[PDB]
RNA sequence: UAAGGUGAUAUGAACCGUUAUAACCGGCGAUUUCCGAAUGGGGAAACCCAGUGUGUUUCGACACACUAUCAUUAACUGAAUCCAUAGGUUAAUGAGGCGAACCGGGGGAACUGAAACAUCUAAGUACCCCGAGGAAAAGAAAUCAACCGAGAUUCCCCCAG
RNA sequence: AGGGUGACAGCCCCGUACACAAAAAUGCACAUGCUGUGAGCUCGAUGAGUAGGGCGGGACACGUGGUAUCCUGUCUGAAUA
RNA sequence: UUUUGUAUAAUGGGUCAGCGACUUAUAUUCUGUAGCAAGGUUAACCGAAUAGGGGAGCCGAAGGGAAACCGAGUCUUAACUGGGCGUUAAGUUGCAGGGUAUAGACCCGAAACCCGGUGAUCUAGCCAUGGGCAGGUUGAAGGUUGGGUAACACUAACUGGAGGACCGAACCGACUAAUGUUGAAAAAUUAGCGGAUGACUUGUGGCUGGGGGUGAAAGGCCAAUCAAACCGGGAGAUAGCU
RNA sequence: GUUUAUUAAAAACACAGCACUGUGCAAACACGAAAGUGGACGUAUACGGUGUGACGCCUGCCCGGUGCCGGAAGGUUAAUU
RNA sequence: UGAGCCUUGAUGUGUAGGAUAGGUGGGAGGCUUUGAAGUGUGGACGCCAGUCUGCAUGGAGCCGACCUUGAAAUACCACCCUUUAAUGUUUGAUGUUCUAACGUUGACCCGUAAUCCGGGUUGCGGACAGUGUCUGGUGGGUAGUUUGACUGGGGCGGUCU
RNA sequence: GCUUGACUGCGAGCGUGACGGCGCGAGCAGGUGCGAAAGCAGGUCAUAGUGAUCCGGUGGUUCUGAAUGGAAGGGCCAUC
RNA sequence: UAUGAAGAAGGCCUUCGGGUUGUAAAGUACUUUCAGCGGGGAGGAAGGGAGUAAAGUUAAUACCUUUGCUCAUUGACGUUA
RNA sequence: GCAUCCGUAGCUCAGCUGGAUAGAGUACUCGGCUCGAACCGAGCGGUCGGAGGUUCGAAUCCUCCCGGAUGCACCA
């Protein structure tokens, strides 16, 4: 399903106002991306299905280091 | 995007250098290709320690460089046994490798690529000033003669 | 605990007991067919069809045991592809389903009211889904106060329609 | 207290008030023994794609309103005793 | 019962018996009554507990003004001789009752809207695999053999067996009329009628699910129900109507 | 031939044919939050949609209105800055 | 290739004229081997009037400057504007060429007894496509509703203060 | 002819409306105008020329200002 | 190297009008052969030596010598092409 | 409710692009010539939408309006 594999966000749901305020159901999905990651350590391309606010925090925290949550939290990479 | 350079990609500059840099560019084929490393503060220290421990071999081969330099610069003179010139013409020219092997004996090594015999190829007999490029840019000068065999 | 007792409709028959192995009551065990998470495979539930191994023999067979899937962990093997990795085979554990309400979370109406009707109300109610417990949830101040102070959360009465 | 007994029972019966009872299993609590478990003191350290912000919504009694505060789909992004 | 008006030929009722409709909770106002009285009274809670404790609070004894403020005055205004609202006048807590408010709110009754399920054993279409269509006609293309042509073309005879072809049973349809209309039958029977080798018909399975299906298209059909199925829930929806 | 099973079998629907239009194949389109499937294991001599409705003779005039198609200079114009 | 900006240079007619005085000042200063004026067309711009000025050219001259001009002058110095020529910068606009994201319902290999999927190899495409947030347009495709009353029945007509 | 009373604060007492409201009003206070003065003037001979509330805008205002000083916002006055 | 005419000036001639040098220059873009400098870098290099193991060679295959191999090798020019 | 722009022979428009003073085509008169077509050149037909600010100099720039247009907004 839609879901980041790194920061967990998930699809939810709002309302499309208007100019009479009128409210419906609507859903709000994440950007997610389908990204082929360079990890040295295994010198290999791990592919991650991420949203692009995850891309940002791959750079910060490093490939490795989110792996190692990763693992702690059994996502099956 | 902060990134470490790991050789001289296009203008980026050269190895060791952390510059500001659109994310795409590395975070897909810098990195995966392995020319650079990201900016980060293991890897950062790790690439400065290099950086200055390069610093110190420049160091440590410029010190040894004056080492040599004085060792033979400061007098040092030497004279070699050459066939006698009778009234004047040496019989024969006194080549980098013989001039080489004379200080050797004397103890400052030279190897006779590092020797640069100035204005001529020590053809007269006697006295005559010499040189010695010790370092890459570092200048000596010695004094050599010649007397009977 | 006992002089009576073999459940009921429900008699009868044939019997069992009477001073303690009748019966009855309780504790702990044993047995517990088939279907059903159903788990050897399949299936129109209570049926059909096996495989492996141990042990039996009257040489026709027979009796037990094991054989689902997933998760986790560990071994052994094992591609493209040299290592590897994916994958594969075992072995251990664990989970599966059911059940009233209460609880947390993910979704989420309309009728209705507004004397119509869109914002709003109904209502985060009904309902669906996920998860847990005997309770759950919450919880140990980046909280309030107001220049005085209070000192986690939860619940009740006020404050106050 | 009640119930039953051939019509309305304190003394007919079963019970009731009280006084007692467990081979075995089990709850609860105290004590105690093992198996883990670490108490105390000093010096440090002090939660960053986070807070905050833009956009779109939601939750706070509070419907965007001059609207604080909370949650974030999106785009950014600090200080850090 | 409803009406200006009903013996009315307006509605209701075959009869009896049983059941069947102004309630409950909370708050508020008014009346009655009881207690205390410028005071009255506690709520949660504690409590051997309908006691007692708990005065946290609530109402009242002071109002005027938007408010700051002032105060038996106050506001208005620059100011009022003014004017507005107030100042002598007992309230409060129970109990009962009359109203009001929120709840289904005196009872019964919608057509519907929304949510979650159950239905293609009927029927519609489609899919797979089987079956059925007596008998009798008409005699296409093509073919052969002649006749004709330089060769065809063309023509004749004979073979052939084409067709959403013909007549007509089974089968399938359902046009007319009569009967039937408390039916033999919640759509049929009798006498006739159309198709009847095909866009045919049928058996056994399968698939498409409700704002959806399916439809050689009538708003038809989707379990005797269809301009939005059935079942349960919201739900005692709502009903200025009877 | 088909149709209102259960008051309407028709001149209604379908029909072969005709024309317009879309569609270059990861096709258009349709069913699906999506994956995917049908279209089609087909490829413009194909497929979808629309109207007309064998055949014969024919199908004239209007682009102002409303759609559709083409153009892009100018006018106007959102988020953003 | 636009463009905000970087600095420099340069630019300036009412007329009258002293006229290449934009305006605004100070302004008898100005002037000066640093090359007196200066020759050589140095050109540009501009009134094409004129002006500054590229390197040499020669050797002491050089210049405020009344009628007029609003003003008094490319004598003069300071400060602005206009005109702006170039200069870097910062943002964009296209176009071209790449590969490395991404796409592949191209080929090949493996998982594998497999027209799924995944991995690998390769080709093609490629910073597009596609997707997310925001946003303009379109949208009976699909919803929720509105669409008055009086009235010699209603509609139509008329009426509503 | 001269002027701005088409005044500001008020208002005894009345009229007419279910109400919202509408209408009439001497007189009082402060400042005016015209008259020499008495006096008259709170629009027009009178009766039509009109639209509640909410929301928003404008000016004024020591009313308020969510810890305090401001401010925002609100209130009041004038007014759209 | 190209642009570059006001056919610069200057030179010389002059029919005193000119021409001639001559796009030559200046100027303006442009490039850096070699020579400046710096940094790399073949080839000439075959060899034998040390070892090894086998083979031929023997009384013993000791001795050798033949293979293969293994390690380390050598450039005067030469600051080489 | 703002913001911007436009207004010139009878007509259609240049605006004499922002001050050192109005142009064309068409309308019409005359003429050229010529039966009309059809052709040409002169002439005529404007105080520049109006009113305030300027300076020596504005139909042209500033303020104010009038009419027109396009924009915005937008919920008494
Ligand atoms: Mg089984
Ligand atoms: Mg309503
Ligand atoms: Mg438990
Ligand atoms: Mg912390
Ligand atoms: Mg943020
Ligand atoms: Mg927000
Ligand atoms: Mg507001
Ligand atoms: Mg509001
Ligand atoms: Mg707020
Ligand atoms: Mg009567
Ligand atoms: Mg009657
Ligand atoms: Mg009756
Ligand atoms: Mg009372
Ligand atoms: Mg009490
Ligand atoms: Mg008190
Ligand atoms: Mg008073
Ligand atoms: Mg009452
Ligand atoms: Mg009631
Ligand atoms: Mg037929
Ligand atoms: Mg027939
Ligand atoms: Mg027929
Ligand atoms: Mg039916
Ligand atoms: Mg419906
Ligand atoms: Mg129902
Ligand atoms: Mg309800
Ligand atoms: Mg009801
Ligand atoms: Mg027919
Ligand atoms: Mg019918
Ligand atoms: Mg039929
Ligand atoms: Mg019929
Ligand atoms: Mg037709
Ligand atoms: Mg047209
Ligand atoms: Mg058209
Ligand atoms: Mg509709
Ligand atoms: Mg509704
Ligand atoms: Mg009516
Ligand atoms: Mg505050
Ligand atoms: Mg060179």
């Amino acid at each position: 399903s839609r879901v980041c594999q790194v920061t967990g966000k998930r699809p939810v749901t709002g309302n499309n106002r208007s100019h009479a305020l009128n409210a419906t159901k609507r859903r709000f999905l994440p950007n997610l991306h389908s990204h082929r990651f360079w990890v040295e350590s295994e010198k290999r391309f791990v592919t991650l299905r991420v949203s692009a606010k995850g891309m940002r925090v791959i750079d910060k925290k490093g490939i490795d280091t989110v792996l190692a949550e990763l693992r702690a939290r059994g996502e099956k990479y | 995007m902060q990134v470490i350079l790991l050789d001289k990609v296009a203008n980026l500059g050269s190895l060791g250098d952390q510059v500001n840099v659109k994310a795409g560019y590395a975070r897909n084929f810098l990195v995966p290709q392995g020319k650079a490393v990201p900016a980060t503060k293991k890897n950062i220290e790790f690439f400065e320690a290099r950086r200055a421990e390069l610093e110190a071999k420049l160091a440590e081969v410029l010190a040894a460089a004056n080492a040599r330099a004085e060792k033979i610069n400061a007098l040092e003179t030497v004279t070699i046994a050459s066939k006698a010139g009778d009234e004047g013409k040496l019989f024969g020219s006194i080549g980098t490798r013989d001039i080489a092997d004379a200080v050797t004996a004397a103890g400052v090594e030279v190897a006779k690529s590092e020797v640069r015999l100035p204005n001529g190829v020590l053809r007269t007999t006697g006295e005559h000033e010499v040189s010695f490029q010790v370092h890459s840019e570092v200048f000596a000068k010695v004094i050599v003669n010649v007397v009977a065999e």
